[PDB]
């Protein structure tokens, strides 16, 4: 189903500074995971000031079962 | 289906001035998740649509600062702090709350310049065409602004109905003018029944309607 | 670059079928729900259909349900639209576009958060023209310059390019040596089902006696090429 907030935030921590305005890789190898990006309109925000709810966009990724 | 409306439908913008387009939906687009599912797209002449604004207020990648979206529920606005020549085209709002996605009718934006009356020119049919059994009469309105114009055909003072078609150019990059053709098509038999062929043009740059005309066969 | 490359389309008779393709390059199609949107000539945008990233939950506009079906092949990074029982009403440019909301959350079912960020990538469009007209090259007629097309030392002249099918034709003047002051008007569709357009140019009136003005009209569908010299009138 939908990746949890816990999952997405864990993933944001794992990708650290590779987070960018481009969609990340899928967070998983099998099943459903998340991809994340810095919202286009937030590209000028210092990384340390990015807000999970308002500056990070999310999309589900569906890998093979 | 959700019905989308826009106003105004035509929006000329003087260089340097801001512009604003209104979009209304027949049902709220505010979702329980807090987002307003309203997009704005621009379609430049001869191009595919492109995304400007999503979720009411978010700018898409590569969209200049001069574009902003505001609003919530059923009432939304696109604001353009200035309209560059490259911003001319048709602006559509679209709800993305639920399928079918539905679009507004479009707002056509152009660059507002000093009023310029058309040069009005008229062309009788060629003898070559007449030999073929048909007569096309062309009226040309050249290099005018604004785009709105009324062109009527009078044949021996009788208004023509149903037998003409217009074509209009896109706004010219350099001088911000338009040109327009109106083509009257008649049978050779009908064409030869009348003398005076007249194009009557009404336009903001003309204090009264201008008539260009010829007598059949004279020149 | 990141691109959706459309193919297919063209002229098709009423009642026949056409299949459109939309091939992604620079992005992975399986990361997107995909939409079709269309635009009839001179009209606004109309949503046509959507398909989720795994091919489930195909949906359609009422205007096409029963006749169109949407499909995809993620392994070929390609989206398709199958159009059956085509009607004149279906003539349009058809566009494909992306959607990050791969599985329809929020708009079709409950969601913990939003996943939609607009339709951000669009194909270049495919024209579908639904018509029974036969391919036909144009007649080219002079729009001859006269006192009735001359003002302030400038004369307008042109060529009327009438009764061709399908679009497009191209018009040059003097084999491309003359471009300034040219206006080649968008084609109009006539009652007959055939197209017609005019190309006009303004030039110095005093040149009419010495400079030949020729419109070069090409209609590739019919392999028609016409050069028409426009002769000036002294009246």
């Amino acid at each position: 189903e939908e990746p949890s907030d816990k999952h997405i935030k864990e993933y944001l921590n794992k990708i650290q500074n590779s987070l960018s305005t481009e969609w990340s890789p899928c967070s998983v190898t099998c099943g459903n995971g998340i991809q994340v990006r810095i919202k286009p309109g937030s590209a000028n925000k210092p990384k340390d000031e990015l807000d999970y709810a308002n500056d990070i966009e999310k999309k589900i990724c569906k890998m093979e079962k | 289906d959700i019905v989308m409306t826009q106003s105004p439908l035509s929006l000329p913008v003087t260089p340097g001035e801001p512009a604003s387009i209104s979009c209304r939906s027949s049902q709220s687009l505010l979702h329980s998740n807090g987002k307003n599912y309203l997009d704005w797209y621009l379609q430049k002449p001869g191009q595919s649509p492109q995304l400007l604004i999503y979720l009411g207020s978010d700018r898409a990648s590569g969209v200049p600062d001069r574009f902003s979206g505001s609003g919530s529920g059923t009432d939304f606005t696109l604001s353009i702090s200035r309209v560059e020549a490259e911003d001319v085209g048709v602006y559509y709002c679209m709800q993305a709350l639920q399928t079918p996605f539905t679009f507004g009718p479009g707002t056509k934006v152009d660059i507002k310049r000093t009023v310029a009356a058309p040069s009005v020119f008229i062309f009788p049919p060629s003898d070559e065409q007449l030999k073929s059994g048909t007569a096309s009469v062309v009226c040309l309105l050249n290099n005018f602004y604004p785009r709105e114009a009324k062109v009527q055909w009078k044949v021996d003072n009788a208004l023509q109905s149903g037998n003409s078609q217009e074509s209009v150019t896109e706004q010219d990059s350099k001088d911000s003018t338009y040109s327009l053709s109106s083509t009257l098509t008649l049978s050779k038999a009908d064409y030869e029944k009348h003398k005076v062929y007249a194009c009557e043009v009404t336009h903001q740059g003309l204090s009264s309607p201008v008539t260009k005309s010829f007598n059949r066969g004279e020149c | 670059k990141v691109q959706l490359v459309q193919s297919g389309g063209g002229v098709v008779q009423p009642g026949r079928s056409q299949r459109l393709s939309c091939a992604a390059s620079g992005l992975t199609l399986s990361e997107y729900a995909m939409h079709w949107v269309r635009q009839a000539p001179g009209k606004g945008l109309e949503w046509v259909a959507v398909i989720l990233s795994d091919g489930t939950k195909k949906e359609y506009a009422d205007s096409v349900k029963g006749r169109f079906t949407i499909s995809r092949d993620n392994s070929k990074n390609t989206l398709y639209l199958q159009m059956n029982s085509l009607r004149a009403e279906d003539t349009a440019v058809y566009y494909c576009a992306t959607d990050d909301n791969i599985l329809g959350h929020c708009r079709s079912k409950s969601c913990q958060r939003n996943y939609y960020h607009g339709m951000d990538v669009w194909g270049q469009g495919t024209t579908v023209s639904v018509s029974s007209a036969s391919t036909k090259g144009p007649s080219v007629f002079p729009l001859a310059p006269s006192s009735k097309s001359t003002s302030g030392g400038t004369a307008a002249l042109g060529c009327l390019v009438k009764d061709y099918f399908p679009e497009p034709v191209t018009v040059s003047w003097n084999s491309g040596a003359l471009t300034s002051g040219v206006h080649t008007f968008p084609a109009v569709l006539q009652s007959s089902g055939l197209y017609s357009l005019s190309s006009v140019v303004t030039v110095p009136s005093s040149s009419l006696g010495t400079q030949t003005y020729i419109c070069n009209v090409n209609h590739k569908p019919s392999n028609t090429k016409v050069d028409k010299k426009v002769e000036p009138k002294s009246c």
